[PDB]
RNA sequence: AAAUUGAAGAGUUUGAUCAUGGCUCAGAUUGAACGCUGGCGGCAGGCCUAACACAUGCAAGUCGAACGGUAACAGGAAGAAGCUUGCUUCUUUGCUGACGAGUGGCGGACGGGUGAGUAAUGUCUGGGAAACUGCCUGAUGGAGGGGGAUAACUACUGGAAACGGUAGCUAAUACCGCAUAACGUCGCAAGACCAAAGAGGGGGACCUUCGGGCCUCUUGCCAUCGGAUGUGCCCAGAUGGGAUUAGCUAGUAGGUGGGGUAACGGCUCACCUAGGCGACGAUCCCUAGCUGGUCUGAGAGGAUGACCAGCCACACUGGAACUGAGACACGGUCCAGACUCCUACGGGAGGCAGCAGUGGGGAAUAUUGCACAAUGGGCGCAAGCCUGAUGCAGCCAUGCCGCGUGUAUGAAGAAGGCCUUCGGGUUGUAAAGUACUUUCAGCGGGGAGGAAGGGAGUAAAGUUAAUACCUUUGCUCAUUGACGUUACCCGCAGAAGAAGCACCGGCUAACUCCGUGCCAGCAGCCGCGGUAAUACGGAGGGUGCAAGCGUUAAUCGGAAUUACUG
């Protein structure tokens, strides 16, 4: 089905997870429908490490998309800290 | 085969082939019966054969043998042929 | 990645004092600047137009201590930027950390300044920077680590720096032995014997 | 990952004998009786399992040493299943390296002997190879069904011909057609194997009356050699209280481990008799791996420090690589016998002599050729390894925490040489790679090249060794090659002091011609006069030939020296004097005088007395004394002169100087004259003039 | 505000000149190779050739919360007693923790690989209608009543193996009717017809044949209408070379009707019409995966399709279908062909263009590595398990980038070498010496981040008959890292262990000596070498680069030398 997961771009030992909406049958860094945010686990304490477009994410949930565990934890963290 | 799951699918696909072939043969046998009643020139036996055939193709379209559109086309062409006689 | 040979041969080939030595001694008492290095150095030949463009590029490369690959990258960055290409090239060369350390006066030569910035002795905004090609942005703080503030090299270099002309785009303070980079220097703030148009001409053929 | 078989129940036995003594037959029978094979396959039918290689099924011989294992419990299953890693080694003299490598690592041996001919030329060779490494050995008199089988004669002959202390634990019930079974001397029962089944059923019986007298005579001989072991057992024998069967077997076992007794048995492997009893004696008398600890006299320091390893799992890992085989899929294959410790498939170890890291790709237990992949090997078993890139025979493999270096034995220095060439010759470096890989498998097989001939010289232990090598290269490596005589290097020299020979090269036809004239004297030079036998004298005085062109004639002679006008052999010991010449001012070049000096040199060579020099090599043959003069006669048939003949107590040593062209293939000829128990050595000595027939022979072939 | 600010020529025809005209070079660039040399690090890249053949290991399994069940080990009860009454040993009990084999469900149609074929059942762009769509979702509703088998299992038995053959027994969310039928199908119309499967958690009194019913919760099942996603289909335009390929096509082009597909359609068949395409290049031949892009060029153009991403096609070769929502299916089936392997000779088995790796080919391209810690994927309620995807590590100067191999002082301008018109000049502040520094490497210590979660206890809220069970939300507890001796930081030692390659006649930055004497040889072009060679070889010196330097190959540029710009 259509899911919202993380595509691991970036450099070696320096990841960067593009929060993308895609069908689960495609690859991780492969064909995606829409990029709805990004996540950086090595953010540098002064600037933005996570950004989610919650309107389109909620719109895709209304269409019936599946949120993975890391993306669901990031949505929780965004809705909690802000 | 090589993978354990591959061998299990192989024997299951042969079992379903036997079952689906019997059901497809039975469904096709009823349909030909309606067609023979068309070409022979009878209207009540063709109507009786259609009433024996209609629940057959509906159950085969229901449980997953053929599609509903295929069963729908069979009924539509044969009623269009009972209105010709 | 560095030239490790005799340094006065470079100034003898360029025919100009490239400040490759401290200057505590008069340069004519060290080498014959008016004579080129080698056996046939007394005969001064008629250089071509390609010859004088190449000599200008090697002169500015041997003043700033930059090899050809890094100097080519500096030329591509200067032409990529807006405005004058040669003036942008001079500003990128003077933005280097070893050049700023030498111009601030913590090194008597730019090579010694390179050894000071290579041996973890210069802190940029409170952070140790170990790369001589670190481009210093305007309104920055360049300081000496507390581990090496008691060295004779840095105070001797500051004495030679107060013996020479002070740059106008830098502030120094020998008390705390730190300083401030204020802005990118214009073309009028550096030496006038460098024809930077020859460098741009050379990199166009 | 526990111990499957206790290390005390291991037996690293192996078979070595003379050719066709019955080594492969016994092993085949063992496997069948122990249950590894389900059928009996004969070796002359090509169906024996041990001779897995082609050219072993076809020829009917064994070339390689194949290692298998089996589990034997005894006839009446008197003990738990012992594990025997039996090894069949070839008996031929062309494969002595395959014995020495296998007897580097064997804990026990057994010397099988033909009953009708006991101690044959190679029986003594494998005996000396076995006592080099002090291997405890048993004896199995095979072929007791053969016509003229004599068991008590061969037990006399092993003692007499080889100097040993054999005491039989068996006595043959019958001869060629009477060999129903054998009577055991430690039990006083008769074992008669049933003919119906392939000898699987063995019936116990009493002894017949003639055999009663003879077996009673030999049984007391067994007790004395048992009582020799300790003074407690000596006082036991003179004390008159018979002896328990456990103490004879214990005492006899004690004497076997110290190389004191031989414990001869008998049997007939082709008639499926007396094989089960041999296996029992291997259980009862051959050592376990736990017996003698491996003294590794090097601790990898460079300061040579004696250490050792006992045989247990809890010790550091130490193993010895004793056989490298080639493989078309995995590269090479490395046999090893673990002395101590446990290693896993995937663990890294230390090639201690090459001082390199070595990981184990996988570890396979070996049958004759097929492999069973296993997880890890304990201390005291033999297995092969895939994925060792640079391991030679005799290298030790140990854990890098305890780097030790074992003895690193020496190789027998091959004795015969041929020159090999490809059929189509496009397969030149394929043959080079193939013989390089085959040289890494066999350390007694040498390959090199000689750029004097630009040839490839294969060397081995016999002509059969080289025939197997070239046939294995054709099948396995697909390089079909033809062999032949290695080209002997000759030299040529002149005599008669030819003088005033003038050669002039003039080519002026208009437009920069070349002109040179030279008159020179060619004189034979004594060898000690110059480091190189070439002296050029500038007798030219006051012009005539300009100084600049004086070296040009010298260089021209030097190229002429490299290839002789007669044939192509290099000229040696030549003195040249340039007394007179002529020079044109505008047409005289370096090359003009080179052509001029070459015309003159050729003209002088024919006028002078030009002869070939063959090389003569110093030859030292060592032979038995009974067939001394035949060796000398063959030496006189090989056009060789003689400088002496020493007669040691071990054998006669004859010295000679034989020409190299008549030293081609001497080893097979020397073995034919001497029952194959002679050896020799060649060293190049000098050059000497050839007779007229052989000089006339080498000129016709080279010229055309 | 900023998003392109961009364009060099030289040599060579002649006695000399101008013009034309080819040839050659200076520049970028690469999945490169070779020669010499070689310190470290980061990032990236790495069979371009034989879609040549492949040993071995691994690459797709999961679910006991679907079912009959115990074969293995871990408990609980009868249980003789190992017995030392606690020392827990020997026999039954599927009694439960679980779980081999088996039925069943889902996934194996994804991920991964390759570019053989395909000049169009392809791709790209823009459109369209005649359709299907598992898992994921929204809404409306049902989930009643039965039956016949059969695997496993039991007994016999053929087989060397692969595998079976008989005769009986049994279960289900396996299978098959019947009941029900509409906003579904067919029929304008009355009418006719069509489905299902249960399983777990807990419980208060009831109630009971003692198994349970019963109530509540979770999950699954069926039907219809949708949504989303995926896919099928159609049209237009664009997408190589060849005219020394000019005519091609009879299911061909169209109509009628039947059949067929999920769907329109010559998709198929019967009949009828005789059309259809084509110099706007049909047909035929050769070549070729296409694109986003990449390289070059000032631009227009030219060249290209490595890595990454999208689509397509292929899975030993040829053909075919089955199962399935989805395949005509890389690690499924069937047949034929070639090849390989096994065999007891009677028979069997297999497809690395998955990851490693081997042989072969070649100028040349790497490890038979670690871990599921993270990101995903499959299955499962979940724990969890599987994952050669992936994350990493190993090898290679293959590329890019960064850094180092010291810094300051130092004239007797030391010695030696080279040149010398013998005065000297040069190597050359170079060296030595004096002082200072310790980056990188070496040694030792400290030490992030990639970790989100998940599991146990809790408290609250929802739930209901219940203060159980379940869901959600906060707290506490002990934990999850292959990389990894991680990045990073500190400290000890001493300049300490760290520079080569090409070139020097013009193009083109750099000149002399010696040797050679149209010889050896050099060379990209002009050309050089016959005795004073700045062109050959050595030396000194210098120049240009630098852990790289040159050569070769290849594309573009210069070439306005196919000129649309021009
Ligand atoms: N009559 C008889 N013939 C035997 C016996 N044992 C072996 N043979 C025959 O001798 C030949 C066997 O000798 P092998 O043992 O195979 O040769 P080998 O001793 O193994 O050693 P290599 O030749 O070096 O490989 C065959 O022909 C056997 O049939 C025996 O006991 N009795
Ligand atoms: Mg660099
Ligand atoms: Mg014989
Ligand atoms: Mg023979
Ligand atoms: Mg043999
Ligand atoms: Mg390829
Ligand atoms: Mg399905
Ligand atoms: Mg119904
Ligand atoms: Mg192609
Ligand atoms: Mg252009
Ligand atoms: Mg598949
Ligand atoms: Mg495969
Ligand atoms: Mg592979
Ligand atoms: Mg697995
Ligand atoms: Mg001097
Ligand atoms: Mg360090
Ligand atoms: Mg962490
Ligand atoms: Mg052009």
């Amino acid at each position: 089905m259509v899911t919202i997961r993380l595509a691991r771009h970036g450099a070696k030992k320096r990841p960067f997870y593009q929060v993308v909406v895609a069908d689960s049958r495609n690859a991780r860094n492969g064909r995606f429908i829409e990029r709805v945010g990004f996540f950086n686990p090595i953010a540098s304490e002064k600037e933005e490490g996570t950004r989610l477009d919650l309107d389109r994410i909620a719109h895709w949930v209304g269409q019936g998309a599946t949120i993975s565990d890391r993306v669901a934890a990031l949505i929780k963290e965004v809705n909690k800290a802000a | 085969a090589n993978i354990k799951s591959a061998k299990k699918r192989a024997i299951q696909s042969e079992k379903a082939r036997k079952h689906n072939a019997s059901r497809r043969s039975m469904m096709r046998t009823f349909i030909k019966k309606v067609y023979a009643a068309i070409e022979a020139g009878d209207k009540a036996a063709a109507q009786k054969a259609f009433n024996e055939m209609q629940p057959i193709v509906d159950r085969q379209a229901a449980k997953g043998l053929i599609h509903k559109n295929k069963a729908a086309r069979h009924k539509a062409n044969l009623t269009a042929q009972i209105n010709k006689l | 990645a560095r030239y490790l040979g005799p340094k006065l041969k470079l100034s003898r080939r360029e025919g100009t004092d490239l400040f490759l030595k401290s200057g505590v001694r008069a340069i004519d008492t060290k080498c014959k600047i008016e004579q080129a290095p080698g056996q046939h150095g007394a005969r001064k030949p008629r250089l071509s137009d390609y010859g004088v463009q190449l000599r200008e590029k090697q002169k500015v490369r041997r003043i700033y201590g930059v090899l050809e690959r890094q100097f080519r990258n500096y030329y591509k960055e200067a032409a990529r930027l807006k405005g004058n290409t040669g003036e942008n090239l001079l500003a990128l060369l003077e933005g280097r950390l070893d050049n700023v350390v030498y111009r601030m006066g913590f090194g008597a030569t730019r090579a010694e300044a390179r050894q000071l910035v290579s041996h973890k002795a210069i802190m940029v905004n409170g952070r140790v920077v170990n790369i001589a090609s670190y481009q210093v942005s305007p309104n920055d703080v360049v300081s000496i680590r507390e581990k090496a503030k008691k060295q004779s090299r840095v105070k001797a270099a500051l004495e030679l720096a107060e013996q020479r002309e002070k740059p106008t785009w830098l502030e120094v303070d020998a008390g705390k032995m730190e300083g401030t980079f204020k802005r990118k220097p214009e073309r009028s703030d550096l030496s006038a014997d460098i024809n930077e148009h020859l460098i741009v001409e050379l990199y166009s053929k | 990952s526990a111990r499957t078989t206790p290390i005390a129940r291991y037996r690293n036995i192996g078979i070595s004998a003379h050719i066709d003594a019955g080594k492969t037959t016994t092993t085949e029978r063992i496997l069948f009786y122990t249950g590894v094979n389900h059928k009996i396959g004969e070796v002359h039918d090509g169906a024996a399992t041990m001779d897995w290689m082609e050219q072993e099924q076809e020829r009917g011989i064994t070339i390689t040493s194949a290692a298998t294992t089996a589990f034997w419990s005894g006839m009446a299953k008197q003990y738990e299943p012992h594990r025997i890693n039996i090894i069949d080694t070839p008996g031929h003299v062309d494969f002595t390296i395959e014995v020495e490598r296998s007897m580097r690592v064997l804990d026990g041996a057994v010397m099988v002997y033909c009953a009708v001919g006991g101690v044959q030329p190679q029986s003594e060779t494998v005996w000396r190879q076995a006592n080099k490494y002090k291997v405890p050995r048993i004896a199995f008199v095979n072929k007791m069904d053969r016509m003229g089988a004599n068991f008590l004669k061969v037990v006399n002959q092993i003692k007499t011909r080889l100097g040993a202390n054999p005491v039989p634990l068996q006595l043959a019930i019958g001869a060629e057609e009477h060999f129903t079974g054998v009577v055991d001397l430690v039990k006083m029962k008769a074992i008669n194997w049933n003919d119906a089944d392939q000898g699987v059923t063995f019936e116990y019986e009493d002894i017949p009356a003639d055999m009663v007298e003879l077996a009673n005579e030999w049984h007391q001989n067994l007790i004395e050699s048992a009582a020799e072991a300790s003074e407690e057992l000596m006082e036991k024998y003179l004390g008159g209280e018979e002896l328990t069967e456990a103490e004879i077997k214990g005492a006899l076992r004690q004497r076997v481990l110290n190389n004191e007794i031989i414990l001869v048995t008998c049997g007939s492997a082709f008639k499926n008799k007396g094989v089960q009893a041999m296996l029992d004696a291997v259980i009862d008398y051959l050592p376990s791996p736990v017996d003698v600890p491996a003294i590794n006299g090097i601790l990898d320091d460079g300061k040579d420090t004696p250490a050792e390893r006992h045989a247990s799992d809890d010790e550091p890992f130490s193993a010895l690589a004793f056989k490298i085989a080639t493989d078309p899929f995995v590269g090479n294959l490395t046999f090893f016998r673990v002395y101590s410790g446990v290693v896993n498939s995937g663990d890294t170890v230390l090639n201690s002599v090459k001082a390199a890291r070595e990981r184990f790709g996988r570890i396979v237990q070996m049958h004759a050729n097929k492999r069973e992949e296993i997880k890890e090997v304990r201390a005291g078993d033999i297995a092969a390894a895939i994925g060792l890139k640079d391991v030679t025979t005799g290298d030790t493999l140990c854990d890098p925490d305890a780097p030790i270096i074992l003895e690193r034995m020496e190789f027998p220095e091959p004795v015969i040489s041929i020159a090999v060439e490809p059929k189509t010759k496009a397969d030149q470096e394929k043959m080079g790679l193939a013989l390089g890989r085959l040289a890494k498998e066999d350390p007694s097989f040498r390959v090199w090249t000689d750029e004097e001939s630009n040839q490839t010289i294969i060397a081995g232990m016999g002509e059969l060794h080289l025939d197997i090598i070239v046939d294995r290269m054709k099948r396995e490596f697909n390089v079909e090659a033809n062999v032949g005589k290695p080209q002997v290097a000759y030299r040529e020299t002149i005599r008669q002091k030819v003088t005033d020979v003038e050669g002039k090269h003039a080519k002026q036809s208009g437009g920069r011609g070349q002109y040179g004239h030279v008159v020179i004297d060619m004189y034979p030079l004594e060898p000690g006069s110059n480091p190189k036998g070439y002296e050029f004298i500038n007798d030219i005085k006051g012009g005539v030939i300009p100084g600049e062109y004086i070296p040009a004639v010298d260089k021209g002679i030097q190229e002429q020296l490299k290839a002789g006008p007669l044939a192509g052999y290099p000229v040696v010991d030549m003195g040249i004097r340039l007394h007179f010449g002529s020079y044109h001012d505008v047409d005289s070049s370096e090359l003009a005088f080179k052509l001029a000096a070459s015309i003159a040199f050729k003209e002088g060579f024919k006028k002078a007395k030009p002869v070939l020099l063959e090389p003569i090599m110093k030859v030292e043959v060592e032979t038995p004394e009974e067939n001394t003069g035949d060796v000398i006669g063959d030496l006189s048939r090989r056009r060789g002169m003689l400088k002496g003949q020493e007669s040691e107590v071990t054998g006669v040593k004859i010295h000679a100087e034989v020409p190299l062209s008549e030293m081609f293939g001497y080893a097979t000829q020397l073995r034919s004259l001497t029952k194959g128990r002679a050896s020799y050595t060649m060293e190049f000595l000098k050059y000497d003039e050839a007779p007229s027939n052989v000089a006339q022979a080498v000129i016709e072939a080279r010229g055309k």
